[PDB]
């Protein structure tokens, strides 16, 4: 219940090619215009990647942090760990000892002690809080596009248009087919799908995407 | 055939004599100078120190 | 670096041709390069100076001798087609080319026209029934 | 004139200006 | 002749707001212009 239709939402800059004043039609990863979006409100199951994930939240306060990206689940691929604390984010991606009851004085470090063995700990540090991050992971580089953008009212997706430039590039030289966010009173953060679309954007005289259509 | 513009002229119309006019002849182009191949600054450096 | 000179460049990859003026369009942030319709490179930020520097191409066009006849004399003069010859003969290298294409490709008698260049014929103040006709209002007659 | 608007170079393609400018039409 | 004049008159100054006021009047000639457009970006395109 409680699905949510997006209003023309995550719009992203496919290339950082610069054009004034011009209509490009593109092929690339989009989510569609008016589709449906799964909300959650506390229960963080696992959630298939599916080429490309999508993920919007409100967030007040840091709580939502921690986005643990899998591969398989088994003893083969190495799963990356992305964890964001507020004082420095660090991109860690090795494998760990999967906790019989998986969870998360603030940050308890009992999670793993074995962290030997896993080089190249390439930590790329580059109501307001909109989080539309979107996670596309394809092609083994994984880009990370976000936009803070503040709203009048924390009642549901708002209206409008917001272009999502690139933020975070890492080679990581490894896929992700399920992954699954885990917490730190209702948590809202929405989970879409990209699937191969045909989009028309504009640009003004500035760079800016304005608009598009579908 | 590669003397004096008349000469040019009378190549491209392939007789000995030509009438008033302007007649195209050839093309010209600027070719490059030099090469400036440029990188950007290195911000990585192994900790030799 | 070299500025307001034909050269072909190498920008992490990006290989071409052409003049880097200054220009004045502001970029984003995540913006390597720009882009014009006909997907056409326009505009490259420098990777050092964080500048924006745009990319014209390099002169070029045809070639056109205007000749009264061949019985009536042996004087041509010679029009480059849209080009502003006024900077050619100085910066380009002439050696390979004979002496004797350099009397005619140069000289005080360069008159510049909205067609192009014309050297080897004068400009004059008084207006006559033209009858070689060369582009943008201008004709040439031998008088 | 106004009511009625209309440039690139590239790859060899030129375009030669017409020999009766719009004044004397 | 008075009449006359008057109604020519009339008719010079409506010929204005006639051709002003319709978008579609002088559709003869940006036809041959966009179609102009139209061959010669289609052919650069293909050198790609
Ligand atoms: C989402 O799915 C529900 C259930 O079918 C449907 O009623 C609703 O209109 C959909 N909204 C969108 C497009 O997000
Ligand atoms: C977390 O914050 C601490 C603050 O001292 C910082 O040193 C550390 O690098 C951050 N990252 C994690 C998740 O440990
Ligand atoms: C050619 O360029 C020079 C340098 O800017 C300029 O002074 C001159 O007027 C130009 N000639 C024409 C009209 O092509
Ligand atoms: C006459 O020709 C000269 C030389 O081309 C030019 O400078 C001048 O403007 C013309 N007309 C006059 C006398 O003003």
């Amino acid at each position: 219940p409680a699905y949510t239709n997006s209003f023309t939402r995550g719009v992203y800059y496919p290339d950082k090619v610069f054009r004034s004043s011009v209509l490009h039609s593109t092929q690339d990863l989009f989510l569609p215009f008016f589709s449906n979006v799964t909300w959650f409100h506390f229960d963080n199951p696992v959630l298939p990647f599916n080429d490309g994930v999508y993920f919007a939240s409100t967030e007040k306060s840091n709580i939502i942090r921690g986005w643990i990206f899998g591969t398989t689940l088994d003893s083969k691929t190495q799963s990356l760990l992305i964890v964001n604390n507020a004082t420095n984010v660090v991109i860690k991606v090795c494998e760990f000892q999967f906790c019989n009851d998986p969870f998360l004085m603030e940050s308890e470090f009992r999670v793993y002690s074995s962290a030997n063995n896993c080089t190249f700990e390439y930590v790329s540090q580059p109501f307001k809080n909109l989080r539309e991050f979107v996670f596309k992971n394809i092609d083994g580089y994984f880009k990370i596009y976000s936009k803070h953008t503040p709203i009048n009212l924390v009642r549901d997706l708002p209206q409008g248009f917001s272009a999502l430039e690139p933020l975070v590039d890492l080679p990581i030289g490894i896929n992700i087919t399920r992954f699954q966010t885990l917490l730190a009173g209702a948590a809202a953060y929405y989970v879409g799908y990209l699937q191969p679309r045909t989009f028309l954007l504009k640009y003004n005289e500035n760079g800016t995407i304005t608009d598009a259509v579908d | 055939c590669a003397l004096d513009p008349l000469s040019e002229t009378k190549c491209t119309l392939k007789s000995f004599t030509v009438e008033k006019g302007i007649y195209q002849t050839s093309n010209f182009r600027v070719q490059p100078t030099e090469s400036i191949v440029r990188f950007p600054n290195i911000t990585n450096l192994c900790p030799f120190g | 670096l070299v500025k307001n000179k034909c050269v072909n460049f190498n920008f992490n990859g990006l290989t071409g041709t052409g003049v880097l003026t200054e220009s004045n369009k502001k970029f984003l942030p995540f913006q390597q390069f720009g882009r014009d319709i006909a997907d056409t490179t326009d505009a490259v930020r420098d990777p050092q100076t964080l500048e924006i520097l745009d990319i014209t191409p390099c002169s070029f066009g045809g070639v056109s001798v205007i000749t009264p006849g061949t019985n009536t004399s042996n004087q041509v003069a010679v029009l480059y087609q849209d080009v502003n010859c006024t900077e050619v003969p100085v910066a380009i290298h002439a050696d390979q080319l004979t002496p004797t294409w350099r009397v005619y490709s140069t000289g005080s008698n360069v008159f510049q026209t909205r067609a192009g260049c014309l050297i080897g014929a004068e400009h004059v103040n008084n207006s006559y029934e033209c009858d070689i006709p060369i582009g943008a209002g201008i004709c040439a007659s031998y008088q | 004139f106004n009511k009625v608007t209309l440039a690139q170079k590239f790859n060899g393609l030129t375009v030669l200006p017409p020999l009766l400018t719009d004044e004397m039409i | 002749q008075k009449l006359i004049a008057n109604q020519f008159n009339s008719a010079i100054g409506k010929i204005q707001d006639s051709l002003s006021s319709t978008p579609s009047a002088l559709g003869k000639l940006q036809d041959v212009v966009n179609q102009n457009a139209q061959a010669l970006n289609t052919l650069v395109k293909q050198l790609s």
